[PDB]
């Protein structure tokens, strides 16, 4: 009754459509040769996440930061070493159901 | 060819717990279609005076009986609004469905006529203005149905010691 | 150099395998007829995710705790009310890579 | 058959900035194979006393002048150790694979012979015992491949004011 709508409510809550911490593979990412390694394989950034209370809407950014990271990449022969490389990663600030 | 009820108005204030019986008094036979059953005597006493007459009484009368009140044989219609204290909100409870055609009306029916009342849930509180959203005694509150989309259930509150009803909301 | 192998291994530290708190859809999760709502539709529990080093490596749970959770099921017709129903779901507690 | 050199150890303690020349003299025409260049005159002097002679000299020695040094003309082989105390490891850097094989060697070279040090990573830190992995003076320590493969980098650590090598680690 009254407890149970609550904690329900409170679920509800808790599974709202909102930006969360997920790992993005970096290769997969950009959609790299096959022949390449990340060191490290992923990152960690906000996107825009969780679920909607109908199936024709879907969650997507209304707003985008983006973030410098710096990480190394591997190729295939080992003709040189690992190389810095800098790069942007979305962080989603902002979603609604669209 | 209209009847005519033993009171000329469309709407009574009546409190809980008190005796109301009323004479609806037109030509033909008639017949009363007051809201469901029991503990009330239906009885058709006729009267002549220059009409058929029929009466409808009722000694127990509570918040579950707060209702419309028709005597069709141009038909005659009355509303009466029964005061209770205990539960001045009656639910559903939990029925409430909707399809997109910006109509999207909450049953959330009042005990009183004159309340000050706003609709609440998970998504803040709705203000009735009148212009986009609108309050209604008789029944409830009127909202667009594509800016209630964003919220997943409803619940009616008052301003009293507070009282919530409690319907949901599923989207089509 | 050094304060960016700090970082890079920082960001795969923040990007390892775990449990994380996701948004289930219950009737996707055991997968009811195209006839029912769930109120809520989703919950919040904790599941094993995060990304591998390898490909052929996948994130798993090692160990599973389970919860109790009620909510409410709409069916069509509306012939009868929500009914508040009782469901176990998982919430990892331990990962690997397998 | 097999020459020789001026000094019989397959192990030389030396410091760094130090001048290091030996005679390496044995039958046929020799040459050295001392690993690299340059700043260390080659001069090939005979000598008869039975043999035909060769030396290699060196006057500025230091870290990265450290290594195995070979005279092959059956082959004549000797390790020497060259102390510095600016920088006492020395990396790839950045350079380190493997194939499933049970075998997987890091390379990180170590200035000194004895020395108490152990490899860490993100992975916490792993002490070699002698087992299962194993350390070695010559060229840096082994580890069994299934184990490791849970690690992405890897760096030896030191006890001394501490020093860090650092290569990576990709597995197949
Ligand atoms: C990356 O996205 C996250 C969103 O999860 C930002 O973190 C905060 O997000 C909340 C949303 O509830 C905002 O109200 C805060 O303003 C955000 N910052 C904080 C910690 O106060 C985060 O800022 C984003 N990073 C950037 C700057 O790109
Ligand atoms: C559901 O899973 C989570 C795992 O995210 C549990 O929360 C904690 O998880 C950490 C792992 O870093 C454990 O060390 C803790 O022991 C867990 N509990 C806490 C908050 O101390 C959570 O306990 C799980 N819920 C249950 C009991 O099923
Ligand atoms: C999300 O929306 C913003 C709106 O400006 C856009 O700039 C950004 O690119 C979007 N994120 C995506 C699709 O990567
Ligand atoms: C008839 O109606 C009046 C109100 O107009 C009411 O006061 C009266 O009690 C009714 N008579 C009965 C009980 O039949
Ligand atoms: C209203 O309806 C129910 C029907 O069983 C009844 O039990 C309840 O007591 C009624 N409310 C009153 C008279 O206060
Ligand atoms: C209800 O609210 C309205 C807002 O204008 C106010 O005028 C009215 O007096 C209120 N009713 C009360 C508190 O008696
Ligand atoms: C995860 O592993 C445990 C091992 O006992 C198992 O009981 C549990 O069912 C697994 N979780 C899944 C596959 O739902
Ligand atoms: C020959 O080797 C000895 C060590 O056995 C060394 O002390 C000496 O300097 C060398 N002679 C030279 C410089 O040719
Ligand atoms: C070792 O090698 C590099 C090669 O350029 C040189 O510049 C450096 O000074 C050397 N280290 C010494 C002599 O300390
Ligand atoms: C290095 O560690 C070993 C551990 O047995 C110890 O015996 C030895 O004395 C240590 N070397 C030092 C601190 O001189």
């Amino acid at each position: 009754n009254t407890e149970i709508l609550k904690s329900i409510d409170n679920e509800w809550r808790k599974t709202q459509c909102m930006p969360r911490e997920v790992a993005i593979d970096v290769g997969k990412e950009f959609g790299v040769a096959t022949n390449t390694f990340f060191k490290p394989p992923c990152v960690s950034v906000y996107r825009c996440g969780g679920c909607c209370n109908s199936e024709g809407l879907q969650c997507m950014n209304t707003s985008t930061s983006y973030l410098s990271k710096t990480l190394f990449e591997i190729t295939v022969p080992l003709s040189q070493g690992p190389k810095p490389v800098t790069i942007s990663f979305a962080n989603h600030t902002s979603c609604r159901c669209m | 060819t209209p009847p005519t009820l033993n009171i000329t108005e469309e709407s009574h204030v009546i409190d809980t717990g008190d005796s109301l019986s009323i004479s609806c008094r037109g030509q033909h036979p008639l017949e009363w279609a007051w809201p469901g059953a029991q503990e009330a005597p239906a009885t058709g006493d006729k009267d002549s005076e220059r009409p058929y007459c029929k009466v409808l009484l009722l000694h127990e009368v509570h918040a579950n009986d707060t209702g419309s009140y028709v005597c069709y044989y141009t038909a005659a219609s009355s509303y009466v609004f029964v005061r209770d204290f205990e539960q001045p909100f009656i639910n559903k409870p939990d029925t409430l469905l909707v399809n997109r055609k910006d109509a999207m009306w909450v049953p959330c029916l009042v005990s009183i006529p004159g309340l000050n009342v706003t609709l609440r849930s998970q998504s803040s509180v709705l203000w009735p203005d009148g212009q986009e959203v609108v309050w209604d005694d008789r029944r409830g509150m009127l909202v667009s149905t594509p800016l209630l989309h964003d919220a997943l259930y409803l619940q009616c509150e008052t301003t009293w010691q507070d009282f919530l009803s409690n319907p949901f909301l599923v989207h089509i």
